[PDB]
């Protein structure tokens, strides 16, 4: 609300603001433009399937153990074990949850910063796709992958046994499919051990989801700066808008107020420009994440190092606050011998 | 974050200590002062502030006598060794008033009751710390203070910890102050400390009760 | 200028100069941000011209929903339209399948394609279209014992 | 309101932002300390004499009601100039520590009493700082204090070694030297007694006759008040939106009893944005929270205008129980009260949604409300029929379990060759200015 | 150095600048943000082994 940010609860300042007019409407339209882009980014990344696949009740896949990346029905939120770790690494500020005012005022008004931003007319809006609907799309992509491989990307999902899907993968990396079936218990034990280390890493270290926490910290820092800019005097007699109208005549109060209007309006123009530049950087990441959903989850990519270090086998998507985590599975050659060749 | 005259952290305060040994010296008062005494039974009783101290120009006085206070600014002629005599009230009490011979043109006076109460209930050798800040800024002399009853350090001094001085009083005295001096009773075992304020950006932490609870002196070192 | 002296007309005009100059600075910043967004689209459109028109791409869903065959570019005002042509598999049947055939102590695997059964017989077929073939030493290769 | 926001007579299908709703206050409130006596102003304005300006006299005014009007109505003392306030506000406002500085000077030197001035009267005996908050008052006294034999008991310091500080006073009477040698004792060559007198005789010329001056130097608006203008305290009120004033601190908000423990020396509390968000009441010593009155964004949800004129409204971030309390018995920013009737009200996680009916069955998302909810215009006739705005939790896609088994495969017996369009921008219009 | 750029070797201009304050710190933080990005870009391109 440019009016409540510039002219905080003042009638006569609001009438001086109208001499600029359209300048606030550009800000409102630009921030609405960013807000619709966030939903579009999330649709491009996660809504890559027009059907919601469920995994069958017999949870056997040739000995590969997806039970920690699939949904657990016992939890009230239908996220996986690894998604329920990721949701604890990224400490959010305000998912747009409605404030029933009694939670804004009283004890919490002494220390909570979200209510303090709201009282300056800065509001965080909720995403169209809730974290349960992102968990459902992520479950559909994963249930499709483990029951049908790349086929649900190119047409209707066609079932295949998971060990025969892994054989098709092995041929994809130029290793003949007998090398899977002759080693299947080892390949499964290696995969099950490698998934075990994802939980151990994410349960143990803080310095992992920094790429997502930085996005939250940038928005929190930019709004805290924009609240703090209300303290700026901009060469006026005071910051406090009331203490100008309470101490001057309408002829030179208009000089003291027009400074605060000019400086605060420039502070919003700076925030909207800084938000558009980040929204362009986040979009570029969403376009990459949608491309990795298509080429690493819905398919097998022969692109070197695009789907993780090695030769790409399969990838599994997991939701995270404001992001996506890909668990890429890669064949890496391990014990070489020297031979003579011709 | 605020810029004011504050005492720089880890700065050399000058340390004075009575016993038959006494130290009543006149000290400079440039920009303003932090004054503290670690004290029992009231030996320190107040201060003189001025530029000449011999009635050719005015000077300020603050005193806590037996049952009350005086605050006055006037063309005083101060006595060159100002003191009171009590010797722990052994056989006689307040009698002589060695502070000034004359008080000519006076331009403010005030009187109250016995300033600054002791700790309640006592404990074994349990002394108390009195802390003050004095500023002089475009005609106004501003006094801030604190009291903290705290366990005695023995070879040490001015004990480790943090606490903030509340504002006490504002006196509209209108005079140049350049020097200052302290008033004592005639034996005791009081010690006092003097530091100088300087302009310095301080970053203050307020807890949820709104007491200042920690601070950073932004010029102290690179980490600060 | 029709109502003031050069001394305070300069105060009334400098406002209009400051406000209008700030309006252009806002437009140029808003144009540079869009031009960066349009560029990113042109870099993608050139990449699709190279990988979907000048070639066939094995990248999943890059050249439209399906398996990419061919694409045809068409011009449009300020843009490009790609008509992507894709093979999409249409009428599936369930079959029983196996990873290997055991014949004579030796285990056999498909050279290309997969083993299938209609319920009584066994065949090799290519993976993406049902065209069954009798299982032979030309359709398959050997590795290891069946156990 | 959407037609005016968009500047169009036709609005396309969508959800649109419109002007934020804001609850207006139901009453004004004023609080001042109950000081009942009119201040001792006349105790200086009609009194024996004023001090010599080298030794100007300072009076502290406190625990009383200022009324500038009744004094100016009595007093022959026909002048004003202010620096930190307008004179028109002095009746409205209130003050912390108030000092009248009283002295006498020549009518032409009156200009030197303004802040930032210079000349020996301002340099050597009375100085105001650049940030002086107050006013200067002056009046001719020749009718009362000028004398034809002279009234030389008015004195001023003509000489000093350096310019004095703001609000310093200097009564020193030691000799001064313009000659470079030590003119000790009572006199010397080019050496002087530093105080002079004024030739105040009634037959003099204009601006040399005596003017009595008072400078009022009040502090205001951020410390516990002791002198107020003559307006009257109202009752206090809580939990309601009001135009409050405490000690001159005007603002619109809802007051509430607080557990913020202001220490005895404090009077106001402030937020990170440098604005007062609590204030102890000057009559009864409790701390009140100040919160801005209930407000939020208003989004209007419409089918295309050429499809229909019926629309729904989202009060974003607002608890639904607040909107029935937002009933237009008082003013609100949106004047269109009619949506308050509700009956089809739904609390979405994004806000209170009104005029759209919530239905249990999902659809593809038509207009996005937020937090999984979407709205659409359709014939709600599951069981005569009519179109209305419905609201629903969006479908993600068709439900489809996969027939996976540890030895089953599906293989396509036939194919479709499909052609799909994709559209990409390549350029935008070049522009020059 | 915004102080050095705006108020080039002037004491009293530097005290008028503080009435804006945070406005210079946004510039310093934004340019530091670009500077760390250049090293990251160079690591992503060349440090692939
Ligand atoms: C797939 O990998 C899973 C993770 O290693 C593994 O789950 C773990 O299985 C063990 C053995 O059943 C459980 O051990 C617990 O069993 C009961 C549970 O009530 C307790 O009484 C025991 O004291 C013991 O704690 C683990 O709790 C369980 N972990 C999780 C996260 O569920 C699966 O068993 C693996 N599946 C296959 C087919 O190997
Ligand atoms: C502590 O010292 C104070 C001064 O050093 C002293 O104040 C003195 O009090 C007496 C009695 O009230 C005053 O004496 C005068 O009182 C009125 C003045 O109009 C007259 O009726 C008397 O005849 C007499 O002139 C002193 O003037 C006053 N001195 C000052 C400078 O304030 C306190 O009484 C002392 N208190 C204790 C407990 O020792
Ligand atoms: C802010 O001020 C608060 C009010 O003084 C203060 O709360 C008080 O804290 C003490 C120490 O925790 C409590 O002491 C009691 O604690 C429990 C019962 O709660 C007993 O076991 C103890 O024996 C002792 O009696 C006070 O009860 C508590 N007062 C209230 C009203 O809750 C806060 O601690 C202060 N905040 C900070 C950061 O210091
Ligand atoms: C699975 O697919 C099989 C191959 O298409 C099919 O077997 C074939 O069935 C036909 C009859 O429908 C046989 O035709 C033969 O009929 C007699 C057999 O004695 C001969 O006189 C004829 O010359 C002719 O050979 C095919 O020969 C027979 N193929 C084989 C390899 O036996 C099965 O019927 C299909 N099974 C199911 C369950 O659908
Ligand atoms: C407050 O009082 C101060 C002392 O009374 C006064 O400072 C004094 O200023 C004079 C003139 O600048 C100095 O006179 C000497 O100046 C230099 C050495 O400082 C010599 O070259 C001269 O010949 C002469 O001796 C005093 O030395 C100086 N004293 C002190 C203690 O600073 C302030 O100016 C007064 N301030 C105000 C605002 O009134
Ligand atoms: C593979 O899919 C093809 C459709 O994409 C399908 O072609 C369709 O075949 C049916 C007959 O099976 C035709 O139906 C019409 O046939 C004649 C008129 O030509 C009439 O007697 C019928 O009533 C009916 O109208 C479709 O017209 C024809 N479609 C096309 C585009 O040719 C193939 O038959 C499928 N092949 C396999 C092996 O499944
Ligand atoms: C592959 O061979 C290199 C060196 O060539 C070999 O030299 C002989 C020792 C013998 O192994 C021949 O058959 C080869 O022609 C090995 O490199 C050496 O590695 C050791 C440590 O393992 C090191 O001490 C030597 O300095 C290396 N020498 C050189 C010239 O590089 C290499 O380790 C062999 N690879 C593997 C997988 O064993
Ligand atoms: C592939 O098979 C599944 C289920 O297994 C089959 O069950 C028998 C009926 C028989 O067909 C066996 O040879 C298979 O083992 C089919 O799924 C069923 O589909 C129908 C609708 O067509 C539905 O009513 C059932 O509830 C489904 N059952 C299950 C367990 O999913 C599937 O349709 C078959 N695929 C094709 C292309 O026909
Ligand atoms: C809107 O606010 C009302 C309060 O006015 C909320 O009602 C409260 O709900 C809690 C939890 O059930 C109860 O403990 C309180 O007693 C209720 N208070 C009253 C006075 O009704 C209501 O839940 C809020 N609605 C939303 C969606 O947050
Ligand atoms: C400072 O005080 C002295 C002494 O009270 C004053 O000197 C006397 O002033 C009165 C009134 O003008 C004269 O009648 C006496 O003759 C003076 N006595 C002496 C010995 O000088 C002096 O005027 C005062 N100064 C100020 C600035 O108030
Ligand atoms: C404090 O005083 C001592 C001399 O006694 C000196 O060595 C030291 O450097 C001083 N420190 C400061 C910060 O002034
Ligand atoms: C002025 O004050 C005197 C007392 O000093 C009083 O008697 C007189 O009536 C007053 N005159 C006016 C004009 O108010
Ligand atoms: C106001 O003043 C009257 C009398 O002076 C007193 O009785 C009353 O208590 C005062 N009001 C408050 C709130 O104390
Ligand atoms: C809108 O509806 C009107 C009829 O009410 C019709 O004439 C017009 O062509 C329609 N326009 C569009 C773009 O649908
Ligand atoms: C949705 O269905 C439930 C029963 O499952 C019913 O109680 C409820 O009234 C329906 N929702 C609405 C909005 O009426
Ligand atoms: C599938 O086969 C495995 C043996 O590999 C067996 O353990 C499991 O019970 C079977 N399940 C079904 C549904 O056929």
């Amino acid at each position: 609300d440019c009016t409540m940010y510039i002219c905080g609860d003042s009638t006569e300042c609001s009438n001086l603001l109208l001499q600029y007019g359209s300048f606030c409407t550009q800000l409102k339209r630009a921030l609405t433009g960013i807000a619709v882009e966030q939903d579009k980014n999330t649709q491009e990344v996660f809504a890559q399937v027009k059907q919601i696949y469920k995994t069958p009740p017999i949870k056997y896949f040739g000995g590969f153990n997806f039970s920690q990346i699939l949904p657990d029905p016992s939890k009230p939120s239908k996220r996986s074990f690894i998604e329920d770790l990721l949701f604890n690494k990224v400490t959010l500020a305000d998912a747009g949850f409605i404030k029933q005012y009694g939670d804004c005022l009283g004890d919490i008004a002494a220390r909570d910063l979200i209510c303090a931003q709201k009282f300056k007319g800065l509001t965080v809006l909720p995403p169209l796709l809730t974290d349960e609907m992102i968990a459902q799309y992520t479950s559909a992509l994963l249930a499709g992958t483990i029951t049908s491989g790349w086929t649900f990307g190119a047409g209707a999902a066609l079932q295949i046994p998971f060990a025969m899907q892994m054989a098709y993968r092995f041929n994809g990396i130029g290793v003949t499919q007998n090398v899977l079936y002759e080693n299947q218990k080892l390949i499964a034990n290696q995969f099950n051990s490698a998934i075990g280390k994802i939980q151990d890493s994410l349960s143990s270290t803080a310095s992992a989801l920094g790429k997502l926490q930085d996005v939250v910290n940038h928005n929190a820092q930019a709004l805290n700066t924009l609240v703090k800019q209300l303290s700026s005097k901009f060469g006026a007699i005071s910051s406090v808008l009331n203490d100008i109208f309470s101490r001057l005549d309408k002829v030179e109060a208009e000089v003291q107020i027009d400074r605060l209007i000019t400086g605060r309006l420039q502070s919003l123009q700076t925030y909207v420009t800084q938000q558009l530049i980040r929204a362009a950087e986040i979009r570029a990441s969403a376009n990459l994440a949608a491309t990795k959903m298509s080429e690493c989850v819905l398919g097998q990519s022969k692109r070197v190092d695009f789907c993780g270090k090695g030769y790409h086998l399969m990838s599994f998507p997991q939701s995270a606050p404001h992001g996506v985590v890909f668990l890429h599975v890669t064949y890496v050659p391990a014990q070489e011998k020297n031979f003579t060749t011709a | 974050s605020t810029q004011d005259l504050f005492l720089p952290f880890f700065s050399n305060v000058t340390w004075f200590h009575v016993i038959k040994r006494f130290d009543n010296p006149v000290l400079p008062f440039n920009d303003g002062v932090y004054f503290a005494s670690i004290e029992k039974s009231n030996i320190i009783r107040g201060w003189i502030f001025g530029t000449t101290l011999d009635s050719k120009t005015q000077s300020l006085l603050i005193v806590n006598n037996a049952t009350n206070v005086v605050i006055k600014v006037c063309e005083f002629q101060f006595c060159n060794d100002p003191f009171f005599d009590h010797k722990n009230n052994k056989s006689w009490m307040e009698s002589e008033f060695r502070v000034y011979s004359s008080a000519n043109n006076c331009t403010f006076e005030y009187v109250s009751q016995p300033f600054l109460m002791d700790l309640e209930g006592k404990q074994g050798n349990f002394k108390n710390l009195r802390e003050f800040v004095f500023k002089n800024i475009d005609g106004y002399f501003k006094i801030y203070s604190k009291h903290t009853p705290i366990i005695v350090r023995e070879p040490e001094d001015l004990p480790q910890g943090f606490s903030a001085l509340e504002p006490l009083v504002d006196l509209p005295i209108g005079i140049n102050i350049t020097r200052f001096q302290t008033l004592l009773a005639l034996a005791g075992a009081a010690a006092y400390y003097v530091g100088y304020l300087q302009p310095r950006t301080f970053l203050l932490k307020y807890n949820e009760n709104g007491t200042i609870t920690d601070a950073v002196d932004c010029a102290l070192d690179p980490l600060s | 200028f029709s109502r003031l002296d050069k001394v305070e007309a300069e105060v009334q005009i400098d406002r209009l100069i400051t406000g209008r100059l700030q309006s252009l600075q806002t437009y140029v910043t808003q144009q540079l941000i869009r031009a960066a967004e349009i560029r990113a689209s042109a870099n993608l459109a050139a990449t699709k011209m190279s990988e979907c028109v000048l070639g066939q791409s094995k990248r999943v869903d890059f050249c439209g929903k399906g398996y990419h065959l061919m694409s045809f570019p068409q011009s449009a005002p300020h843009g490009v339209v790609f008509l992507h042509v894709t093979y999409v598999p249409a009428q599936e049947k369930n079959f029983t399948t196996a990873p290997a055939i055991c014949h004579d102590g030796k285990a056999h695997f498909p050279r290309e394609g997969v083993f299938v059964s209609n319920g009584t017989h066994w065949f090799v077929t290519q993976r993406n279209f049902y065209e069954p073939q009798i299982i032979t030493t030309d359709n398959t290769f050997v590795s290891g014992n069946c156990d | 309101e959407t037609k005016c926001t968009l500047k169009s007579f036709t609005v396309e299908k969508g959800i649109y932002q419109t002007s934020n709703f804001r609850v207006q206050p139901t009453e004004s409130i004023v609080r001042f300390p109950n000081i009942t006596n009119l201040c001792p102003f006349d105790e200086v304005f009609n009194a024996t004499r004023f001090a010599s300006v080298y030794a100007w006299n300072r009076k502290r005014i406190s625990n009383c009601v200022a009324d500038y009007s009744v004094l100016y109505n009595l007093a022959p003392f026909f002048t004003f100039k202010c620096y930190g306030v307008s004179p028109t506000k002095l009746n409205d406002l209130c003050f912390t520590n108030v000092y009248a500085d009283s002295f006498v000077i020549r009518g032409d030197e009156v200009r030197q009493i303004a802040p930032g001035q210079t000349g020996n009267i301002a340099d050597y005996n009375y100085k105001l700082p650049d940030d002086f908050t107050g006013c200067v008052i002056a009046w001719n006294s020749n009718k009362l204090d000028s004398k034809v034999s002279g009234n030389y008991n008015y004195l001023y310091r003509l000489f000093r070694k350096s310019n004095l500080k703001p609000f310093e006073r200097d009564i020193s009477t030691e000799i001064y030297q313009a000659g470079n040698k030590p003119c000790n004792g009572v006199a010397g060559f080019n050496c002087y007694f530093p105080l002079r007198s004024y030739s105040f005789r009634p037959t003099y010329g204009v601006g040399h006759q005596p003017y009595r001056v008072v400078v009022l130097s009040f502090e205001l608006l951020h410390a516990p008040a002791t002198v107020c203008g003559p307006k009257k305290s109202t009752n206090l009120v809580k939990n309601k939106c009001v135009n409050f004033n405490f000690n001159g601190l005007k603002g619109t908000g809802v007051l509430t009893e607080s557990n913020k423990k202001f220490l005895p020396f404090q009077q106001f509390g402030r937020d990170i944005a440098d604005t007062t968000d609590a204030v102890r009441d000057p009559q009864t010593l409790e701390i009140l929270d100040i919160t801005p009155c209930s407000f939020g964004g208003v989004s209007v949800i419409t089918p295309g205008t050429n499809t229909s004129n019926q629309v729904a409204v989202l009060y974003q971030g607002v608890n639904c129980t607040e909107v029935p309390v937002a009933i237009h018995a008082d003013q609100l920013t949106p004047t269109w009260r009619v949506y308050s009737t509700g009956s089809n009200v739904f609390q979405t996680r994004a806000g209170c949604l009104i005029g759209a009916e919530y239905v249990n069955n999902s659809y593809e998302c038509d207009i996005p409300i937020g937090a999984g909810i979407c709205a659409s215009y359709q014939t709600q006739t599951k069981s005569v029929a009519s179109q209305s705005i419905i609201a629903y939790t969006m479908s993600l896609g068709a439900e489809n379990s996969v027939a996976y088994s540890n030895n089953s495969i599906a293989i396509p017996t036939n194919f479709t060759i499909s052609v799909t369009t994709e559209i990409l921008p390549v350029s935008m219009t070049k522009t020059s200015v």
